[PDB]
C-alpha cells in the first residue's frame, strides 16, 4: 500500500521532489513523478529525459493544486532507488 | 482508467532509467504519453556512419509481458530491416523477457547498425552482399544513404 505523504495544498512541486531527494528514509537519485488526472496520465516531472524535462520544468515552479492535483490521489514515483514503481498516497 | 495501469507503472520506470549512447536520442510528442515515442540513431562508426535513423515505439497495455512494437520509419538498406520498416531484433520477438527494458531494446537497435546480422535477415539480398562481398555492401550503404537506386529499388536519402 502507498506510503502516506503529507503536504499543504499551497506547496510547490520542487517541494515534493526535494522531500524525495533528501529524505533519509528515501532520498532517490532522480525521481520521475506522474499521476492520473481526469482519467488520463499526467507526467508531473522527470529529469532523466530532456525531451520531457524541458516541458515539465515549469511544474516544479507551479503550485500543487494549480496542477489540478487533489488529495488521496496516489502518486506514481519511479527512481533508480525503487526496484518497482512505488505509489504515494498524497495527503491534502 | 482509474489509476495507473501495470504497463504505465513499468514504462515510467524504464523510461526514467535510460543510459543511452551519444548516438541515440529519444523524444516524446506528448510528455503525458509515455507509451508513444521516437528514437533517433545517428551512427558515428560502422557501415552507417553519418546516417540518421528514426524508429517509433508503441508500448501496449500488455507491457512488460508483451514487448513494445518497434518500426523503422527511415528507408534503409539493411539485412535486418525491410523496406516496410519491420525490424528483426531477437529480443523484440521470440527472445523478449519481461525483465528487459526500453534501454535493452535501444541498445539492441543500435547494435544492428554496428554489426548487421546476415543470419535471419529481412532483406536477404542485403544479407548476401554482406557475407559474399563485404565492400560492395559498403558501397550500397553509401549510395542508398545518399539517396539512390540499388537494383530497381530506390532508397531515399537519410544522411544526418
Amino acid at each position: 500500500l502507498p506510503q502516506n505523504i503529507q503536504f499543504s495544498p499551497s506547496a510547490k512541486l520542487q517541494e515534493v521532489l526535494d522531500y524525495l531527494t533528501n529524505s533519509a528514509s528515501l532520498q532517490m537519485k532522480s525521481p520521475a513523478i506522474t499521476a492520473t488526472l481526469e482519467g488520463k496520465n499526467r507526467t508531473l516531472y522527470m529529469q532523466s529525459v530532456t525531451s520531457i524535462e524541458e516541458r515539465t520544468r515549469p511544474n516544479l515552479s507551479k503550485t500543487l493544486k494549480e496542477l489540478g492535483l487533489v488529495d488521496g490521489q496516489e502518486l506514481a514515483v519511479a527512481d533508480v532507488t525503487t526496484p518497482q514503481t512505488v505509489l504515494f498516497k498524497l495527503h491534502f | 482508467g482509474s489509476m495507473a495501469s501495470a504497463a504505465q507503472l513499468r514504462i515510467q520506470k524504464d523510461i526514467n532509467e535510460l543510459n543511452l549512447p551519444k548516438t541515440c536520442d529519444i523524444s516524446f510528442s506528448d510528455p503525458d504519453d509515455l507509451l508513444n515515442f521516437k528514437l533517433v540513431i545517428c551512427p558515428d562508426e560502422g557501415f552507417y556512419k553519418s546516417g540518421k535513423f528514426v524508429f517509433s515505439f508503441k508500448v501496449g497495455q500488455g507491457y512488460p509481458h508483451d514487448p513494445p512494437k518497434v518500426k523503422c520509419e527511415t528507408m534503409v538498406y539493411h539485412p535486418n530491416i525491410d523496406l516496410e520498416g519491420n525490424v528483426c531484433l531477437n529480443i523484440l520477438r521470440e527472445d523478449w523477457k519481461p525483465v528487459l527494458t526500453i534501454n535493452s531494446i535501444i541498445y539492441g537497435l543500435q547494435y544492428l547498425f554496428l554489426e548487421p546480422n546476415p543470419e535471419d535477415p529481412l532483406n536477404k539480398e542485403a544479407a548476401e552482399v554482406l557475407q559474399n562481398n563485404r565492400r560492395l555492401f559498403e558501397q550500397n550503404v553509401q549510395r542508398s544513404m545518399r539517396g539512390g537506386y540499388i537494383g530497381s529499388t530506390y532508397f531515399e536519402r537519410c544522411l544526418k
